[PDB]
RNA sequence: CAUGGAAGUCGGAAUCCGCUAAGGACUGUGUAACAACUCACCUGCCGAAUGUACUAGCCCUGAAAAUGGAUGGCGCUCAAGC
């Protein structure tokens, strides 16, 4: 098992993130446009899936 | 406690919305034992809200509840 | 729109002693000596008072104003990190295989080096050495802390950031194997 | 803005009405305490405060009605509000004093002076002996009841307490912040 | 109203008033049920601007073919481009 407070720390560095829908490209949080330039900085973002 | 005659046992499982009451000083009576516990300056303050406080049973008749308190024109007491 | 106009200010303590020449700041005080040169960005250094520094641009457009306020807070790094230090600290998060780590001391240099043993039971020994002027220790305060101390900003960062990124997951989904090392406080050596 | 119609009209009437006006530096008070005080003194005077009057308090100072109100210009800087009474300065003095209240630890507040357990029985169940652990204090049980054997320095004056200290200050009735009603120089006195 | 238990926060149906400058018969978290906590709303600090939706200029994404290669060539960036 993992801590509590630990498993918070470690997800937010590879859980809580944005996916681009053109590039997959990993985005912050509260980020509106992408950053990479092949896909043109779309604005056409989604939230990373949970696991569950 | 002013409802409709008893509140019998295995009735309240369907809709219980049969609890109206008339709307008279016999409200107004019972707002004197309250007596305005937080300032509202009096008991005039406790009428309008004790008055407008049974919204569910909509006063009597054509009269509402929130009509009777909103008009400012009744008697302080 | 060029702006005419565009102005910032650095106030200066009064413990230690700030030199400019050539676009290239040196900043020395209690705890050490930092240098930086920014002959890239065009500005105009000057002493507005007896402890503020001030520096501008002149007919600049909206993209050259921009890095006026980024030089700014670069100068104020290096007057706090001379006179109050940096610290780093991090945490071991595994499942089931322990992380072993040996911070072996200077060798036969200033430089530090971290070995980091069975990562996910993996055979690897991976090793990392940090920038001159950090030192890395292992806590005592609590169980599974790695802590870096310098005094410039920017090499204590970079070799944090070289730990956490040397130890990766690959062929497996990260949302579970939640293994490595992270970064989880930053603040100064003094209070 | 209906509202803030009423504040307008509201203070240029009370304030030419009752000829004293009284200031008061209230600061991080609880609701509460301003709601007795405002029961309390109900009959006589009534508080009000708001924001700022940048021109508010100006505007009366345009007509010749109060010479006086220019005068009293600069002392308004922040968070102080005045008081509208009729009654003596002598009386109303301390009036507003009452209701001290014990305000409790916020895990780090900065207590001014420095703060001690006096040696004595707390007489509550001894489940809790591990809360005294955490801090390391010497606590020897004695019938069914936790005691302080020797006194131990919880946290240094002006040094932030520690959130299980500031937690365990709470059952223990002891803190060091005494929350009051402040008074501010009114009219030059 | 509901009830082994539901105190804003299983659920069903209403939305008033006191005190104020402001705090909802409440947007969540949370308790067997209370509590605790968050938000909403208002106040203290500062010093002059700020928010949303549309129009069209240059530039960028959309833009994959076979011998080595063509604004005519070299080369050009407050142009030697529009
Ligand atoms: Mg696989
Ligand atoms: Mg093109
Ligand atoms: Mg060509
Ligand atoms: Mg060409
Ligand atoms: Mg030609
Ligand atoms: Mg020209
Ligand atoms: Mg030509
Ligand atoms: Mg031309
Ligand atoms: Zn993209």
């Amino acid at each position: 098992i993992i801590e509590p407070s630990l498993k918070a720390l470690a997800s937010k560095f590879n859980c809580d993130k944005m996916i681009c829908r053109k590039c997959y490209a990993r985005l912050p949080p509260r980020a509106t446009n992408c950053r990479k330039r092949k896909c043109g900085h779309s604005n056409q973002l989604r939230p990373k899936k949970k696991l569950k | 406690a002013l409802k409709e005659p008893p509140r019998d046992r295995k009735k309240e499982k369907n809709i219980k919305h049969n609890k109206s009451v008339s709307l008279d000083e016999i409200i107004e009576i019972a707002r004197t034992m309250r007596f305005k516990s937080f300032s509202k300056d009096l008991k005039g303050g406790v009428k309008e809200i004790l008055g407008t406080a049974f919204s569910v049973g909509c006063q009597v008749d054509g009269k509402s509840p929130k009509a009777i308190s909103d008009a400012i024109e009744a008697g302080e007491i | 729109m060029r702006y005419i106009h565009s102005e910032e200010t650095i106030p200066v303590p009064e413990n230690l002693k700030v030199s400019i020449k050539s676009r290239l700041v040196t900043v020395e005080g209690p705890r050490g000596k930092l240098q930086k040169d920014l002959s890239h960005i065009a500005v105009n250094f000057s002493v507005v008072k007896k402890g503020v520094i001030g520096l501008e641009i002149h007919h600049g457009s909206r993209k050259d104003v921009a890095a006026l306020r980024t030089v700014r807070t670069i100068i104020n790094n290096m007057i706090i990190g001379v006179t109050k230090g940096f610290k780093y600290k991090m945490r071991y998060v595994y499942a089931h295989f322990p992380i072993n780590v040996n911070v072996e001391k200077n060798a036969e240099t200033g430089c530090y080096e971290v070995e980091i043993r069975n990562f996910i039971g993996e055979k690897i020994v991976r090793k990392v050495v940090m920038a001159p002027g950090v030192e890395v220790e292992i806590s005592k305060a609590q169980k599974d802390e790695l802590i870096l101390s310098g005094n410039s900003l920017e090499a204590v960062s970079q070799s944090a950031a070289d730990i956490q990124q040397i130890c990766k997951v690959r062929n497996k989904d990260i949302r579970k194997f939640l293994d490595g090392i992270y970064v989880s406080e930053k603040g100064n050596i003094v209070e | 803005s209906g509202n803030k119609a009423g504040y307008f009209d509201k203070l240029k009437g009370l304030l030419e009405e009752y000829p004293s006006i009284f200031v008061v530096s209230v600061d991080n008070v609880s609701s509460q305490q301003m709601h007795e005080i405002r029961k309390a003194l109900r009959g006589q005077g009534v508080v009000l405060m708001g924001k700022n009057t940048m021109v508010r308090r100006a505007l009366k100072t345009f007509m010749p009605d109060h010479p006086e109100y220019e005068r009293l210009l600069p002392f308004v800087k922040g968070n102080v509000g005045f008081v509208f009474t009729n009654g003596d300065l002598k009386e109303v003095r301390e009036k507003i004093l009452s209701n001290r209240i014990k305000a409790p630890a916020r895990a780090g507040a900065i207590a001014p002076v420095d703060v001690w357990v006096p040696a004595g029985n707390t007489g509550m169940e001894p489940g809790k002996t591990s809360f005294f652990q955490a801090l390391g204090i010497p606590t020897k049980i004695a019938r069914g009841t936790i005691e302080i054997t020797t006194d131990i320095k919880l946290v240094e004056a002006g040094a932030k307490v520690g959130p299980s200290e500031a937690t365990l200050l709470n059952m223990l009735n002891i803190s060091p912040f005494t929350y009051g009603m402040g008074i501010a120089q009114v009219y030059d006195q």
